[PDB]
Formats: structure tokens, C-alpha cells, sequence
RNA sequence: AGCGUUAUCCGGAAUGAUUGGGCGUAAAGCGUCUGUAGGUGGCUUUUUAAGUCCGCCGUCAAAUCCCAGGGCUCAACCCUGGACAGGCGGUGGAAACUACCAAGCUGGAGUACGGUAGGGGCAGAGGGAAUUUCCGGUGGAGCGGUGAAAUGCGUAGAGAUCGGAAAGAACACCAACGGCGAAAGCACUCUGCUGGGCCGACACUGACACUGAGAGACGAAAGCUAGGGGAGCGAAUGGGAUUAGAUACCCCAGUAGUCCUAGCCGUAAACGAUGGAUACUAGGCGCUGUGCGUAUCGACCCGUGCAGUGUUGUAGCUAACGCGUUAAG
């Protein structure tokens, strides 16, 4: 990114560099981005769910439309901790948010007051903001994908613990120990959004069959 | 100073740090000491150079173990031994390189050589 | 000029000798006396190398520049 | 620390701290009493425990 | 057919840590530096074979210990045979390493040069304000001090206010995320003599190195011995207050000392609470000194090398705090 904030980690992925901005190595990476969608798309056959993290503000929608292409998982807004390795009091809370969904179709709202209507309305509200894109997973994912590693700092770690693979932000932000599968230059734009994030949720596709 | 000390510590932190490359000193000593891990299988390849009229050599290591090293007969104590109380280190697993009058071998080489030396470092 | 074993002492002798001088007069100069004592100290170093090598030309030195042999 | 600070002998044993000088390393060893007596013990404790004051033949009090 | 107590030695005890510990804060780095003996010591080719390794000979009695065998009805025990390991001496070989001997190199160190920053040190001259005292002019009642008050100074004219003589000591602003020095420390200005460091390179030296027991030198303030000086501030000692008390904190006066030149004393939280030298080990910020190149080639700026100096921080270490290329790796 800069002379100030090179990590000095990717230093057997770098090839050039210029004015002030860096210059990443699209070589080592191309062999990466056919190890993993060679795995994604060997994955996908076998009928696993799979998830994706992106919480940045450029590429939010991005990924809310990358997941409704697939079968698979996203998460739009902040992790919140213990999601998945908390999972006892995530099924709490999801199978508490998935009934609400049919509380609110009773006509029991007639008969509640007016501040506890409201208590209840921003109750599922504030549920609806962090367990949207995960009511139909039913269990644990078997893959994570990252998009951030700054931002979602968390989510990566869970991961790590629980012994999930994993793809990264393999850029000169981060570390590139945490992540077996490695993709990096992906902080420049939405082109380097879009073009590694519909490649890989492309590959999920055919996979699924 | 003794050069071989400096030479088992620049394999050592090379390790630590994770690294590849070593460029360490070329002596009539450690070109005997680096061809015996090439064919012991401790290090990948080894290659010479040089900038002046000295000579330097550049080391390519491999990608939880770790590469343990030890030095033994320092200047301030020197330490030999017989043939009968040649060490095996960890039963196998680990080898010694000592100096005979026939030059440098590994422990293994001297015990069919039928004579000791003076060891300098072990290895595991 | 050369920088040979004997020329060390030479410039040695003078600086050494151009410091006494001084010190007649400015005696309170204890940071010059702490540089005094390292010239006296490296001709000690050099004349004790050239005395091992070869003692003929330590007695011709010696005896040019009227230096004082050590004992042992 | 360096091999010829060692030489020096620098390091050197500790020495006994036997609990009975008196007995000269006997097990057992002959006295006559002098004073017999009681005497309070530490704070914690209380009682009025008997004690003896002898003259040990190897010239002990 | 003994069991317990006591005493003595070893072990446990890595609790004197060769094997096998530690010295930032838990006990532990001399206040610092120079250097004698001593210890260790860069690279390359030869010499010798002292150390070291191998093969033989002699010897380290027997008993005991170890292995085997045998004999007391078994065992203890007795007997036969044979050790290994290790030590000394001799003898014939191997020559890497330590060492020795004869020649070579330059990377470590040093010299000669050419540049360069700085409160390095010593000595001698120059400068202003401020304060104090005295001299007078002006003028007339308070001044000064405190949490409140008083002592105290003052109509014998204080304080205040202009003018003037003199003295002593210390150097605002510049001034810091700063420089130099071995430390202790060095800041108003110059000048003289003088030390050390950094870098450049194409003169040269050829390991002439590191550390350092004893020893020696320097070494904040305080204090001492003579001779001077003494404005201000200030142990002690007085006085006025606070207090049950106040040999204190507060206030008013104030001696030694604080200063200079000779010398003694040689102690500090003399701290980075961290000994010195050397090699290796991710980075980020910016401060000097000196080069290189780009560049506006007027410097600047930008980009890099070297030697330093600070702040975050990865691996790793650490009981933890924290250290972290200036390590506590
Ligand atoms: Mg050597
Ligand atoms: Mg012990
Ligand atoms: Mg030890
Ligand atoms: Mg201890
Ligand atoms: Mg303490
Ligand atoms: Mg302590
Ligand atoms: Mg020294
Ligand atoms: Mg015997
Ligand atoms: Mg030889
Ligand atoms: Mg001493
Ligand atoms: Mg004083
Ligand atoms: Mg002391
Ligand atoms: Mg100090
Ligand atoms: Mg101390
Ligand atoms: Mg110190
Ligand atoms: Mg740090």
C-alpha cells in the first residue's frame, strides 16, 4: 500500500513497486486461484454450505448478491462474537429469531400496548441486522471465506480455533500464516472485488450441479 | 574469534526468522561441515560465490519441528573422545560431526573407521 | 607517508613529545592526559609485536629514538 | 561463570549446622541437674511446660 | 525377634548448578576509563607430532566390586577362572583440530592524507541586565510578610521614584523528540594551546586483537588544611507565630559554607538500578553528523550507504512487568 505500511511478510509475493503505491505479484497468485477454486468446485459436489464476510461499507451489497447466486452463507453487518464457536447460544438466538417471524404473523399484537408493540418491533429489528443471511444453515459450515481481514478481525480467528479453512486478505495489511488458502489484492476497488468474488462464487455453480 | 560458532548460530536464527537463504562464510572447515548435511539431508543445496577475494557460500533450508543445533569443544574448553564413548544422539536420529586425522566425518562414518576425534557440534 | 611499524612510533614519539610540552603548562588538562595514555599504550601494543618478530630492529629503534625497554 | 574464575575456587561447600553441640556427636551423654523449673511457652500456646537445667559431663551447661 | 528414639555421613538439594544455576525490578555489574601478568584469538599452504586418536608391550598386589562356574541341605558366606573402565611409562603409525616452525594474503586493528560537527578540556581577555549597599535629589507614613498575625524596617525621613560610585555571584530568550565527553559532567561571548569521534578514498602496515587479577589516573555535592573574597541565597543559632507540646513545617534576621588559587577526602538512586568486545537475527516513524546519486544539478527537496541517537513493534526470551538490531533474543 505504501512505504509507511508494507508488511514486510509478503515480501516472496512482491515483484515491483512504484511511486509511493505498491505493486502486487499476479503470478504465485493465479496458481492459488486455480488451487482454490479446484477445491471450491471439488467442495461444492459434495453437498457442503459454505460462508462468506464481508462487512465493508464499498462491498456490502456486493456480497448480499454474491450469496442469493449460491446455496451459501453471508454476513453483512459485525460479527458480534462467539458465532460460530459460540454456536449453543447462536441456535438460541436463531431459533428465537426464526420464530418471532411467525409471532408477528398472530394477531397477538392487537392486544400488547403500545411500548411493548414497539420493544418487540425493534427487538426482531435489531436481530434482522446480524442474523439475516444465516436462517436456513442448520448446522456449521464446513469452509469460510474472508473478504476483510482488518475489519473482521474476529471472524478469522474462530476459524483457527475451530479448524476451518479459510481464504484471506493476503495483501500487505495482514499475515499470511492465518489462511491456508491465499488470495491476495483484493483492497484496491470493487474491480478487485468483483472479479475474485463472482470467480469464486462462479466455480461454487457448477460444483453444485 | 571462533569462526565455527558464528557459523552454527547464523543456521540457527536463519530458522527462527524462517528463512531460506544464509550466505555464510567459505573455509577449508565449513565446506566440510556443509557437505556433510547435504548428504545427510539437513539442507537442500548450497552454492559459492564472491564479491572480493573473499568467498562466501548461500544455503537453502526447507519450508513444528525445529532445526536444533549445539556446539561442543569451545576455545575456553576444548573436549575429545575415544572410540568406545562416541555419542549417538537420540539413538539415531541426531549425528555428530567430529575432526580425525583423516579430516571431518560423521560419528557413524568414524565408528566404522575404527578411530575418534575431537567433536565439534552435534546435531538434531 | 608509509605506514609502516616503525613510522608509527615516530608520529607517536612527536605527539607523545608535543603533549609533554603542554601539560608543563596546562597540568589541569586531564582530558588530554586520558588521550596522553592511549599513544603511550599503542606504541606499547606495536613495540611489543615488533619486539617477537624481530629484536634487531627493535634495538636500532630504540636506540634512534631513546626509548626505554621494558623489564620481562 | 568462566572456566578460570573456576580455577580460582570460587565455589566452595557449606558447612554443618548441627543441632546438638553439646553431645560432641555422642548420641546420649551423662549430666547432672542444677535447677529444675517451668517456663511459659510462645503466645500462641499455653501451658506450663517442665524443663531442667543440667551440667553435661562434657563441659556444657 | 526384632521394633522405635537419638547421634554421624551421603542422597533428596540444580540449596555452590563441569555435566547442572544466576546478577533490569526478587541476594548479585566495581562510579568510570587506561593498561601489567594471565586467559582467549581472523584467513591460506607447508614443518614438527607436545596435546588428541588407533594398534601392541609392561604395570596399577591379593582381598573387595562386576560377569560366569563350583562347594557348604539354601542363603549370607567360602573357593576357582576371567574382567571391563580408568591412570602412568615405552613403542610403531594417522596429521584434521589445539600448538609449534617457514612463507603468504586484508576483511579485524592502526598509521599517513584529504574533509567535517560539537556547551570536549585548560588558560587569558571582553560584555549586559538584575540584586544589594553607600552617596545625593524628590516626597511624607507606612513598608514588608501570612492560612491568619506578629517580630522586623521607618518622621533620626523608610518603602517608592530618577541620577551616580562600587562589589560579588550567576548567564533568561535561543532550549529540544538537541550536541560532545569514559564517566562525573560541559550552555552569556570571543581568542590561544589541545584531546577524541565520524566519513571518504586510489598512501601504507600485515592479526600488531579482545578482556583485565594486582596497580594507576580521573571522579557530583558535603567536609577538612592554609591564603583571599563574600552581593544574594542559606545548615547552625536567635526572635516572632502555629500548637497540649513544635529543639519542625510558616514568617523576620542570619554564621560556617556556597566563589577563586593550591592541595587533602574518594563517597552518592555516581541509574539505563542492565560490565566490555565480536557475529547473526522482520519492520514503521524522525534527529543529528558525513558521503553517493537523481533533481532546479544555485542550495533545497526526493532516493540510498555508513556511524550514532530516540520512539512503537514481529519472532524469541522473561515468574510477570516488560526487553526487543542500542536485546533483558
Ligand atoms: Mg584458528
Ligand atoms: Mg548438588
Ligand atoms: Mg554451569
Ligand atoms: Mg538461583
Ligand atoms: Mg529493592
Ligand atoms: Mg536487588
Ligand atoms: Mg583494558
Ligand atoms: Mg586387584
Ligand atoms: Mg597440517
Ligand atoms: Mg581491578
Ligand atoms: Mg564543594
Ligand atoms: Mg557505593
Ligand atoms: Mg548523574
Ligand atoms: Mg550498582
Ligand atoms: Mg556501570
Ligand atoms: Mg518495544
Amino acid at each position: 500500500h505504501g512505504t509507511r505500511k508494507w508488511n514486510p511478510r509478503m515480501s516472496p509475493y512482491i515483484s515491483a513497486k512504484c511511486k509511493g503505491i505498491h505493486i502486487i505479484n499476479l503470478t504465485r497468485t493465479a496458481r492459488f486461484l486455480s488451487e482454490a477454486c479446484d477445491l471450491v468446485f471439488d467442495a461444492s459436489s459434495r453437498g457442503k454450505q459454505f460462508l462468506i464476510v464481508g462487512t465493508k461499507n464499498k462491498a456490502a451489497d456486493s456480497v448480499a448478491r454474491a450469496a442469493i447466486r449460491a446455496r451459501c452463507h453471508y454476513v453483512n453487518k459485525k460479527w458480534l462474537g462467539g458465532m460460530l464457536t459460540n454456536w449453543s447460544t447462536t441456535e438460541t438466538r436463531l431459533h428465537k429469531f426464526r420464530d418471532l417471524r411467525m409471532e408477528q404473523t398472530a394477531g397477538r399484537l392487537a392486544r400488547l400496548p403500545k411500548r411493548d408493540a414497539a420493544v418487540v418491533k425493534r427487538q426482531l429489528s435489531h436481530l434482522q441486522t446480524y442474523l439475516g443471511g444465516i436462517k436456513y444453515m442448520t448446522g456449521l459450515p464446513d469452509i469460510v471465506i474472508i473478504v476483510d481481514q482488518q475489519e473482521e478481525y474476529t471472524a478469522l480467528r474462530e476459524c483457527i480455533t475451530l479448524g476451518i479453512p479459510t481464504i484471506c486478505l493476503i495483501d500487505t495489511n495482514c499475515n499470511p500464516d492465518l489462511a491456508d488458502i491465499s488470495i491476495p489484492a483484493n483492497d484496491d476497488a470493487i474491480a478487485s472485488i468483483r472479479l475474485i468474488l463472482t470467480k469464486l462464487v462462479f466455480a461454487i455453480c457448477e460444483g453444485r450441479s | 574469534k571462533d569462526t565455527i560458532a558464528d557459523i552454527i548460530t547464523c543456521i540457527r536464527n536463519a530458522d527462527m526468522n524462517r528463512k531460506g537463504t544464509v550466505r555464510i562464510v567459505s573455509t577449508n572447515i565449513t565446506e566440510n561441515i556443509v557437505k556433510i548435511l547435504l548428504r545427510e539431508g539437513f539442507i537442500e543445496n548450497a552454492r559459492k560465490h564472491q564479491e572480493r577475494n573473499k568467498y562466501f557460500l548461500v544455503l537453502t533450508l526447507r519450508h513444528l519441528n525445529t532445526f536444533h543445533l549445539k556446539r561442543v569443544s569451545r576455545p575456553g574448553l576444548r573436549i575429545y573422545s575415544n572410540y568406545q564413548r562416541i555419542p549417538r544422539i537420540l539413538g539415531g536420529m541426531g549425528i555428530a560431526i567430529l575432526s580425525t586425522s583423516r579430516g571431518i566425518m560423521t560419528d557413524r562414518e568414524a565408528r566404522l573407521e575404527g578411530i575418534g576425534g575431537e567433536i565439534l557440534c552435534y546435531i538434531w | 607517508n608509509k605506514g609502516s611499524v616503525e613510522f608509527q612510533v615516530f608520529c607517536f614519539t612527536n605527539k607523545i613529545r608535543r603533549l609533554t610540552l603542554h601539560l608543563e603548562l596546562h597540568k589541569k588538562d586531564y582530558s588530554s592526559q586520558r588521550g596522553l595514555r592511549k599513544t603511550l599504550g599503542k606504541r606499547q601494543r606495536l613495540l611489543a609485536y615488533l619486539l617477537k618478530i624481530n629484536g634487531v630492529r627493535y634495538k636500532e629503534l630504540i636506540s634512534k629514538l631513546n626509548i626505554r625497554e621494558l623489564k620481562t | 561463570p568462566t572456566i578460570k574464575q573456576l580455577i580460582r575456587n570460587t565455589r566452595q561447600p557449606i558447612r554443618n549446622v548441627t543441632k546438638s553441640p553439646a553431645l560432641r556427636g555422642c548420641p546420649q551423654r551423662r549430666g547432672t541437674c542444677t535447677r529444675v523449673y517451668t517456663i511459659t511457652p510462645k503466645k500462641p500456646n499455653s501451658a506450663l511446660r517442665k524443663v531442667a537445667r543440667v551440667r553435661l559431663t562434657s563441659g556444657f551447661e
